[PDB]
This record gives C-alpha cells, structure tokens and sequence, in this order.
RNA sequence: UCCUUUUGUGCGGCCUCGA
C-alpha cells in the first residue's frame, strides 16, 4: 500500500565538490541514491516529490577527514505490503512448485500448498498454467491474492501470498 | 528487435551477439540449429530482445 | 514460438543424449593376447599440481579390483634416483602391471608423462604375466570422474589414513578398469560433467 | 624461520670468532622438533617438521 | 538507508503484542502509526494514498522533474527513462505497469471527487485511512466481499459501505 | 495467557517446562534447532499439528521437519565459515570448460555466476576444483594499454559505463565488485577490454 | 520409470476407439517428424514398393507393445528387433535388410505415447461441456474441426469458438 | 527401488541366485518385471562345478 | 562396447590446459608475461603456463631503431597476437606488431549476409556510439583579478556602460580556458574586445 | 630452469639514570 512519508538521509560530499553548483550536486546525488532503493524498514521508495526544491540545510565538516555532512530532509511516496493483505497482482511466471506474481517491484511467490487442488497445474498447456474447470490462470492473467508472509532482506523484501481463500484466484 | 537493456549490454563478448541484428531467418530452418533458437528465447526471457 | 521452442528442446534433448551415449559408451582396455573385456592390471602416477614440493604417488590395482601397494617418491622425478626406484617398483615380483596411465592439474604432467615413456622404452619393460613380449603402456587418462572422486565421503570413508591425491590416483586406476561403474559412482554429481 | 641472515652460522649451527655482525643476523641456530602436518600427501624434501 | 524522524525508543522490559505488522488487526507498527510528525514537530496524520492518488501524484511530480531539468520546455516510458539509475529505471517501469494495469480513475476530478466521498463522509470520519485506501484501490462490489477482504471494516457496521461501493463502482470509468 | 477476557490477560502464571507445547502460526519466521535440515529458516505454510511444513530460506523449498526442532528467530544471519571447501568470492573451476565466482554460500550448496554470466546452483561435491592461480597470471591490461591488477578500481567506456574494483581475472575476462549493483552483491563480469583504468 | 512415467496421468487405459486413435496419431506425428528418413527411404528403395506402409504397421506394431505389453525400450531393441526392420529379396537375389526404427526412435514412440493423453483428456473435457451444451442440431464447424483436430491449441480454439457463440448457455450452467 | 528390494530379497534367500526361473518361482518379481530383466541379468556359469 | 578412447593431440592438450584448440588459435589476441629479453628474441609465458616466443622482427615496430632491451623489462605484461601453435609440445609464437595486436577486432565469423543482417541499423547504432564516446566534460574558470567579472559580452558591455571612456572589464573568453578577451570602453555604446592568448599556463584557472 | 622466504611471552624482584 502507497504511503506518504517524511524521510531523511545522510549525505557526505568530498571537498572536491566544493563549488557553487553544490547544492544541485547535492540533489542529483541524493536523487540517484534514493530513486528505486529498497529498505526493509520503510519498502520500497518510488519518486521524491519536489524533488528539485529540497533544503540541504549547512553541511558539518568531519573533523580529521575535511568532508562535508549535509542532513537532507524530503518527502517520498512510499509503498510496503503487509501481513494479512489481499492485493492484485500479474503473473510472471509458471512452475510445477507454484507461481510467481509481480506486485509492481515486489516479486511475490505462492506455492502449490497455498493453492486449491482443483487449480491442477498443466505443463502440457501453452503457455503452461494452472487450470480449474472454470478458471485458468497463465502468465500474463490478473490474479487476486492475500500476502500471508514477508521475508526482509538487506535491500530487499520477498513476500509469499496464497489464494486458497474465498474472493480469491482468477480475476 | 533490441530493447534498451539489449541496445546496451549486447556486446561482443556475449553469446547473444550472433543474432543481435538477425531477420529473414526462415522457421523451417531453425531445427536445424536448436541452440541459437534457445539462446535467441533465453535473450528474449532476460528482456533484452523481442522475438517477432 | 512455442511450436519451435518445443521442437528445438526435443533437437537438443537428443543431441545431448547422443553426446553422453559418447561419453559412457566405452570398455575397460584390453591387455594384448586377452580377449576383449578382460579387466587389466593398473599402475597409476601423478604428482599433483607440478610444483617443486609435489611428490610423485602411486596406486597399483589389479584385475580383482584390490589395491596394492601404495607408495610414495621421496626424490625429483626428474633425476636419476626416481628413474631407478621406479625401475625398481615396476620389476618387482609382486607387482605385474598391463598399462600405466599418468594425469595431472597442469602442463608439468607432460614432463613426467615423457620421463616415464623413455623409461618404459629404454629399460624395456615388458608386460609381465607371470614367448612374444610387449611393453607397457604409457597413456593420458581422462580425469573427469577422478576430480569428484577425490573429494566424496564414500572415498574419505573408504581410504580414511590416505591423502586426496592417492585417491585421485585409485578413482584414475578405477576410471580405466571401469569407466561405466565410475560414471555411475558420481551420482547427482555426473549432470554437472561437460556432456 | 626470521628475517635476518643465517649465512654466518657453520655446520653445527654456531658462528666463528673473527666473524662481524650487525644486528638481527643470526648467532646460534637452534631448532625444536614439531609433529609433521599433512604434508606426507607428498613432500620429497621440502616438508616441515 | 534512510531515517525516518521517529527516534529514541531505547531498552525496556515489558513487552506488548500491538508490535506485529498485521493488516487485517489495523496493527502497522511505529514507523506506519496513525499520529506523526513532521520536520516542525508539529501533530501529522498517516497518510494513506490509493492507487489514483498515488498514480496521479508519481505522474505529477515525474512530469515536474523532466520539466525542470529540460529547461521548463505523457509517454510512460521516456517519463520512467528521465529518472536515474537502470535499477531504479526497472523499478518506476515495474510501477507504471502495475498502476496502468489497474488504474480505477485515471482523471484527475473522478479522484478528486472519490477522495472528498471518502473524506468528508460522516461514516467516514471514523475510518483509518488504510481502509479508506484498500476501499478505493481494491474496487470491491460487495458488503460481505469488502468485510472477507478487509477483516476491519467488520467491526464498523456503522457504515453505509453499500451505497459508497455503489458510488464508487458509478464514479468508475466502465 | 491469553483470552477472551480482560481480567485474565493480565495475569502472570509460572507454568512448569514439562506441560508447555510450542504454537506455530502461518506465516513466521523460523529456525531449525536440530536434525538434518538444522539452520535453515523459513516461513512456516502448514501445521499439520506434530508435523510443520515450511518454505525455506536457502533452499527456497518446502521442507517437513517436526515442530520439536523450530525456534521462532525472525531472522536468518546464517554464518557459512566451517563448511564446505570454498569461502566466499572463491574462483571455482565448475567443470572441464567451465569457471564462475561463488556469489552466496549456503549449507549444502553454493551459487556460481559464470563469465558468461549465467547464475548456477550446484553442490559443493559436484564442483570440479578451487582455481588457485598465480600472482603474476592474475594481472590483465585494459584497452589503453595499462596494467591492472587485483585491487584497482576501474570504470568501462562501453555498454552501460559501469565501475568497479578488481575481484578476479580469469583470461581476458573481469570480475570486478561495486557498491551501485545490488543484484548479485556487487560482482558482475566485463572484459579488460571494455574498460579503462582510473 | 514406466511408473514413474505415468504417475502424472489421471487414466491411462484407453477405451478401442481412442487407443486406435493415439496409434494412428501417434503414427502421423513420426511420419512429421521423420520426413527426412522417409524421403531417404523412398529414393533410395524405389524398387520396393509401399515401405511407408511397412514403416505405419511396424509404428502401430511398437505403440502396441509398449502400451499393451508395456515393454521397455531395451527389451524391444534386442528381443523384438524384427518388427523394428523390413527385409526382401533383390532381382539379383540379395538380401537386404532396411532399418526402419532405431532406439532413438522408440524413446519418441514412448515420448509420444505420453504426450497423447493431455489430448485425450482435453478432448474429452471438450466432449464433455459440448454434451452439456446439448444442441438441439449438431454444429457443421464443431465437428468439422473436433474430427481432424490433432493439438491442443486447435481444442483450445474450439473451447473458445464454444464459449463465444453459446455463451448464453455457458452462463446458465454457471464475465 | 525395486533393486534394493530385489537385493534384499536375494540376500534373505540366502544371497545367491541359483537360477533366473528363481525370479518367479520364489515370488522374488512380478511376470512383467521379470519378463522384462531375465535377459539382461545373468548368472556366470562354470562347468566344472555343474557337471549335471 | 567400443574400444577405450586413446585421447590424441587434441584432446591431451584440453586435458591439460583447459583451453580448446577453438578459443586458442592463430589470430587471437592474449596477454603474456614477459620472462627473458634479448638481442633477437623474446620468451614469454602466457596465463595456461604455454611458453610463447617472439623473435626480432615481431618486437619491434618497422621504423624502431633502439635495441629490444631499452624497449620491454623482465617482468611486464603485454598483448600480443598469436602466429602458431603447437599443440604437441605446448609451444606458441606471438607477434606484438600493432598490425596484429589491434586491428584484428572481428575474431567471429558472423553470418553479416545483407538479406540475413541488419547492416543500415547495426552502422546508425555503432555511429551513435562513437558519438557517445565523443563526450566530454567541461566546467567554468574562475580567475582572481579586481578587474575581472565573470561576464558575457553584452554583459560587459552593458557593465561598462554604467562606467566612463577608459575603464576596462576583463571576462573569460569563449574560445577557451587558454584565452582570455579584454573589454574597454572605447566611446559611449562603442566597445573593443580583444582576445588575449595565454602561454605557459600553470593551470586552466591560472594566470 | 632456476630463484624463495617472515616475528614475540608474561609476572615479580633488585640495581640504577634525570627531576
């Protein structure tokens, strides 16, 4: 789910950089280092608003090394699942251990023990798919499933969902 | 077809640039050679080129 | 795409297949005057990597499947005092080998691979059965299987008092008395070979 | 072993009186035996004990 | 990486079990709490964001930074390549997809006007923003159906969720 | 305890270890105590009561393993030192033709990228050799002409104009670590020929 | 590894008609396969006439022992070889003897046997819901197109062309 | 594994096969099983120990 | 079964080099560790340990002169480019003339066939390319002088407008960092720039 | 073909040196 969020960061700048296009340096440095990361803590930021307008404040010189530290404050859209959630999602790809959906950046994966029998799995189907009497379910097919689990990673997050539950499955 | 990501890294080193600019390949020649098929579906699955 | 892509799979998935039938499709060498399948008696010498420390071992394995007498060079295989204890070692009573196969890390295998063919040649050692008379053989060994040999537990298991290079030598003696059985002892190992 | 030199010991590991010597260089030679390593996976001459 | 601007929270000894990430308990921990601060201290509200809000506020401020750098001179491709970083390239790609994918207001005054139903509401005056977000991301058609997917509005049954579904589902574009 | 009433939840209950049975909900994390799967984390799937099945972490795959050897750690940080014959960001021989640098380790298995790039998932036993090449092998030369050596940062002209530290050399091809590429922790491999040294 | 082959089919004893069925389909897929052989087989033989039907009985002849008698592929190659190779009598009185199959080929004839009851399945499934669609008049098109079928892909078209143009009563059986 | 229970059961028996017929006779393996590995196991024969 | 496989010159030098005799070839281009200098020869070792060779006329470039010695040390590593193999004794010669070592690029014989190759596309891409290596940076000079103003000309101009006939305004000049044009004020809305030239430059913000 | 090298104890006691 998207949020929005007052966030921080520390920026430390060589005295190299030291010229009157620093604070715009400074910017595009903080732009390449904030755009697209993935933090376990917060999920995964996806743009900075007013991202050409942000305060820097006064950076303080490191004693012993010369370099400057800036404190810069922004405001970011923010988006992380929770535990318990049904969100949409596509399908990326097929195995016989289960599938493997992509909400936005985050790469979910359900296994076949989450998944009702009647979705019996078809190799021989192309392209290969989960299929039901009444329901089939490829790559590329809207799926609606319930994030039951998230592992965190360093600079990233793994999340399992499951579709055994009602108002679930091929959407 | 080259995407981005293939306009860039497909370089000579890579097993990928035997076909970086390929066409007027007929199908039923393929068969023939099953390898570069596969490498040309492996590229396409690493979302470098597009198979038309 | 799919059509094709199922076609080349079946293509490549017999062109592999092929390609192993290659590989494991081979029978134990055949000692001359004995006929065709008939298991042969295996001297088998290696250094190791070639450098100036590695010492030169060998493993002696005979028709049964036994090893015998395992020793150990303790001089410079390109001197004249590993010349004579390998005269030594091959012309002993107890000791009848039909082929020598030699196999090594690197380019300095080809220097004792020659050292022990001028020996063989010019000491004119003979196959010993106990008439015509032939001279052992001296060959380059292929050394898939012995690589994964020398690090499995069952070969730690089976030889515990003995060092990797010795078991490096029994999986080569073993890999010409059986290539098939030696393929095979890979298990899950043998689908990460060059096939 | 250590850094200096050991060219100036003899045969019985002792130098000789009119000998010079600087600093570090070695005057006695003295070694204690140790329980060899797996080094007998072959080492001709060069295998420390 | 980043730091949020809540602190402290040093070594305690008691230990509670409203410390669980769990959407269905309405439990999103400190960092996701429903009163924040911002870089003035003064009290902030969590601020939840839909999928039409959020689509409409990445479209704005990706157009505003390509203007900006262009010298102040709507393809989502060359937009997701003005941004730096092909990690972060593949990320804002991912992003638009998802979002073109499932867009239940693509204009501005559908989203405006959903936001001011969703906000202004009296039955909506107790709602958590994260329930107000699932209702107008998740486009469900039912009162049974929005309670199974979302286990906190079964506790609010004082709300006319029928007939905001049923003007949700008009004031989306068929 | 917990329950239905207020009165009770805040009530604390010494309870003797021999009449207490652990509870192991959908979806957490846990690591094995003990047994043959022992280390491995994951997030539980099925309660069979007795037996739990859980999705692991290394292996990436369903694992049964009886609730007696679980303990609910949210975290992994697996150690791999003592294991194996290969420490991390080793130059392993895979095969006859075939080289790659192990990427992550793990128990019973490692990961390999290959100079083609290619991301293997193999068994220690089944790799071929550890390449233990020499100082003087392990130099290259970029495209200007100057010598790079392990430990030299460098940045290419061609492609996506990467950059990074010397981690290996293997013929003309470079591995080299950088802090931007966090997906395979920073190895990616170019030729010496794609880059010029800073 | 039979057993382990047909672990994943729901049913594998086929009723007459669909055995006679995966035979003749089973039998038009090594005739696509092995093209270039029969061509071979043809200039090369032109004295001998009908070998492509030689070539269709041994086919139908190896199905038979491996579905029916399921004998594996070395027992075939080495106990039943003469139904694997064809063999006459030149003008001048020469015997020859013509390779028909090879192992390789038996290892497809039992590939093919496996594949062919994913088909079997659909097409019964395609039977089926067309059975529950119960026109009053059977469909030209339908059964034009269901009688020549041979791949999955051309079931898929009839299930689709199915549940377009009777949707109505896809919907009252259960968009 | 139906080896290791071929093994197994030779080894209860008494760890010798005397006979391939023993495959049936002694319910060791079923008629299709059998039918299938009697000509590609074998039993060394020496004349001097049968002299029947 | 089939006899046992004897391995022949081939396969005995993959065994033990790990290099096929595909990727190891007349023509290719490798980098060897330089082992002896000479008058007339050169002995090298490559990264497999295949001791390579280099005689006199393959060090040295036609209109060199100096002897081989002054050129190369024991020690360094080059590029060289591979004249023949011998896959029996292990033995290679090498060339390191620039006619071998560089301009043997296209070592694949790739099917460029103009009905089976995209040839217009695959030149408008390689030509951007080079238009992508043809960047450069560039960045402003700032130089200390109580008449110097970072200003353009019509900037001066209108600066020295405010000013009397005489006062002169210094400003970078758009040449480059090695000039610099000096503006005084010739007459009322009449102004001289003259282009000075620098030498002997300490730094591009120096003086 | 040959060349190829690396590090240090602890705890007390006594006698001294410059303030």
């Amino acid at each position: 789910m998207f949020f929005l969020k007052d966030l921080s960061l520390i920026l430390t700048l060589h005295p190299s950089y030291f010229g009157p296009q620093m604070n715009q340096y400074l910017r595009e440095k903080l732009l390449t280092d904030v755009e697209g990361t993935c933090t376990g803590q917060f999920g995964y930021i996806v743009t900075v608003l007013d991202g050409m307008n942000i305060d820097v404040g006064k950076g303080r010189i490191i004693p012993g090394s010369g370099s400057a530290e800036f404190e810069v404050k922004y405001r970011a859209v923010v988006w992380k699942p929770f535990k318990g959630e049904v969100v949409d999602a596509i399908v990326s790809n097929v195995s016989p251990i289960g599938f493997f959906a992509d909400v936005g950046p985050l790469n979910v994966f359900v296994s076949t023990r989450l998944i009702p029998d009647n979705l019996v799995y078809n190799p021989s189907n192309s392209p290969p798919a989960y299929m039901s009497n009444d329901e089939l379910i490829t790559k590329g097919s809207k799926v609606r499933l319930k994030v039951v689990g998230t592992r965190t990673d360093v600079n990233e997050i793994y999340a399992i969902g499951s579709i055994k539950e009602d108002f679930l499955g091929a959407i | 077809e080259l995407t981005e990501r293939g306009k860039l890294q497909i370089e000579p080193e890579s097993p990928y640039f035997d076909f970086k600019y390929a066409k007027n390949r007929p199908i039923s020649a393929l068969t023939a050679t099953p390898d570069l098929y596969l490498r040309m579906i492996q590229a396409e699955n690493d979302g470098l080129v597009n198979i038309k | 795409k799919e059509s094709i892509r199922r076609d080349c799979e079946r293509v490549l998935y017999f062109q592999v297949k092929n390609s192993f039938t290659k590989k494991i499709d081979q029978a134990p060498y055949q000692p001359p005057t004995y006929a065709k399948g008939t298991i042969p008696r295996v001297l088998t010498l290696s250094f190791g990597e070639g450098n100036r420390g590695d010492a030169v071992l060998g493993v002696f394995m005979d028709d049964s499947g036994d090893v015998k007498s395992q020793i150990k060079f303790d001089e410079d295989f390109q001197s004249r005092d590993f010349s004579d204890s390998l005269t030594r070692y091959i012309k002993s009573n107890n000791i009848n080998p039909d082929i020598i196969g030699i196999s090594g890390f690197n380019i300095h295998t080809k220097k004792l691979f020659d050292k022990v063919n001028e020996l063989v040649n010019e000491e004119r050692l003979t196959i010993e059965y106990d008439s015509d008379k032939h001279l052992i053989r001296v060959i380059y060994v292929n050394d898939e299987t012995a690589r994964l040999y020398q690090h499995s537990s069952k070969s730690s298991a089976e030889y515990p008092n003995r060092p990797q290079l010795a078991k490096y030598c029994i999986g080569l003696a073993k890999y010409i008395q059986s290539p098939l059985l030696e393929y095979l002892a890979l298990d899950e190992s043998m689908y990460s070979l060059h096939i | 072993l250590k850094h200096g030199t050991y060219e100036k010991l003899d045969e019985d590991g002792l130098i000789a009186p009119g000998v010079r010597v600087s600093g570090d260089d070695i005057i006695i030679g003295k070694t204690t035996p140790i329980p060899p390593d797996t080094e007998e996976l072959g080492q001709r001459t060069k295998y420390h004990t | 990486v980043s730091t949020s601007t809540v602190g402290a929270r040093r070594r305690r000894a008691k230990q509670q079990v409203d410390d669980e990430e769990n959407a269905t308990l309405l439990r999103l921990g400190p960092e996701f709490a429903l009163k924040q601060y911002d870089h003035d201290g003064n009290e902030h509200d969590l601020i939840a964001l839909s999928l039409s809000e959020s689509r409409l506020l990445i479209r704005e401020a990706l157009k505003a930074r390509s203007r900006a750098r262009n010298g102040g001179v709507i393809d989502d491709d060359e937009l997701a390549k003005v941004t730096s970083g092909a990690v972060a390239n593949g990320v804002v790609k991912k992003t638009l997809d998802y979002l073109n994918t499932f867009a239940r207001f693509k204009d501005e005054e559908t989203c405006t006007a959903v936001d001011q139903l969703l906000h202004n509401s009296s039955d909506c005056s107790v709602l958590h923003p994260f329930e107000i977000a699932q209702l107008s991301s998740l486009g469900c058609e039912d009162v049974d159906e929005a309670i199974t997917l979302i286990p906190s509005l079964a506790a609010k049954k004082e709300v006319n969720l029928q007939r905001i579904l049923d003007e949700l589902n008009r004031l989306e574009d068929p | 305890l917990h329950s239905d009433d207020d009165t009770i939840n805040s009530e604390t209950v010494e309870i003797p270890t021999s009449d207490l049975r652990k509870i192991f909900n959908v979806g957490d994390h846990v690591r094995v105590i003990h047994g043959k799967h022992t280390d491995d984390t994951g997030l539980i799937v099925e309660v069979n009561g007795d037996k739990v099945e859980f999705i692991s972490n290394q292996t990436k795959r369903t694992v049964i393993v009886f609730s007696n050897y679980l303990i609910k750690s949210t975290d992994s940080t697996v150690s791999i030192n003592e294991s194996g014959r290969f420490e991390l960001h080793d130059l392993v021989q895979v095969n006859s033709d075939l080289v790659g640098i192990v990427i992550r380790a793990q128990k019973d298995s490692f990961d390999v990228l290959c100079s083609d790039g290619k991301l293997l998932s193999l068994p220690p036993v089944s790799i071929y050799s550890k390449l233990n090449l020499n100082p003087n092998q392990q130099i290259a030369i970029d495209s200007n002409g100057v010598e790079v050596k392990v430990g030299d940062t460098v940045r290419e002209f061609t492609g996506e104009r990467r950059q990074g530290t010397i981690l290996h050399v293997y013929r003309n091809f470079l591995f080299l670590r950088s802090r931007e590429i966090v997906e395979n922790q920073g190895v990616f491999v170019t030729s010496s020929n794609r880059v010029k040294t800073i | 590894r039979f057993q382990a082959y047909r672990k994943s089919i729901k049913n594998y004893k086929l009723s007459d008609v669909d055995y006679s069925n995966e035979r003749d389909w089973i039998v038009e897929q090594l005739k696509l396969e092995k093209r270039d052989f029969l061509q071979h087989l043809t200039q090369a033989h032109s004295s001998v006439a009908h070998l492509e039907e030689k070539f269709e009985a041994s086919v139908k002849k190896i199905v038979d022992f491996i579905a029916i008698e399921s004998f594996e592929v070395p027992f075939i190659w080495n106990h039943r070889r003469d139904y694997a190779l064809h063999t006459y009598n030149d003008d001048s009185n020469n015997t020859i003897i013509v390779k028909l199959l090879n192992e390789d080929d038996l290892w497809r004839i039992v590939q093919l046997d496996l594949d062919y009851h994913s088909i079997h399945d659909k097409k019964a499934a395609l039977s089926s819901i067309y059975k529950q669609l119960d026109l009053d008049v059977v469909d030209p098109t339908y059964e034009e197109f269901f009688g020549s079928a041979r791949t999955l892909s051309e079931l898929q078209d009839i299930d689709d062309y199915l549940t377009f143009n009777y949707s109505s009563q896809v919907k009252n059986l259960t968009s | 594994r139906k080896a290791a229970g071929l093994i197994q059961s030779i080894q209860r028996i008494g760890s010798n096969l005397v006979n391939r017929a023993h495959l049936i006779t002694e319910q060791l393996t079923s008629k299709t099983v059998f039918l299938n590995m009697a000509s590609f196991v074998y039993i060394v024969f020496d004349p001097d120990v049968e002299r029947n | 079964r089939r006899d046992f496989h004897i391995l022949n010159e081939a396969e005995i030098f993959q065994l033990l080099t790990r290099e096929t005799v595909d990727s190891f070839r007349k023509g290719m281009v490798i980098p060897v560790y330089v082992r002896k200098v000479e008058s007339s020869y050169m002995s090298v070792s490559t990264q497999s340990l295949i001791a390579g060779n280099i005689q006199r006329q393959d060090i040295l470039e036609p209109n060199d002169r100096r002897d081989p010695r002054e050129v190369y040390s024991v020690g360094q590593t080059v590029r060289a480019c591979i004249l023949d193999v011998d896959y029996y004794n292990f033995k290679c010669q090498l060339s390191l003339l620039r006619q071998f070592t560089e301009n043997q690029v296209a070592g694949l014989n790739v099917n460029r066939n103009p009905k089976f190759w995209d040839i217009e596309s695959e030149n408008r891409d390689r030509q951007e390319e080079i238009d992508k290596q043809r960047e450069e940076s560039r960045e402003s000079r700032v130089i200390k002088h109580p008449f110097f103003h970072n200003m353009k000309s019509k900037e001066a101009e209108d600066y020295l407008a405010a000013r009397p006939v005489g006062d002169v305004v210094i400003r970078p000049s758009s040449k480059g960092s090695n000039h610099i044009t000096i503006s005084w004020k010739v007459a009322p809305q009449l102004y001289q720039h003259i282009d000075v030239l620098e030498e002997n430059k300490d730094d591009a913000n120096a003086i």
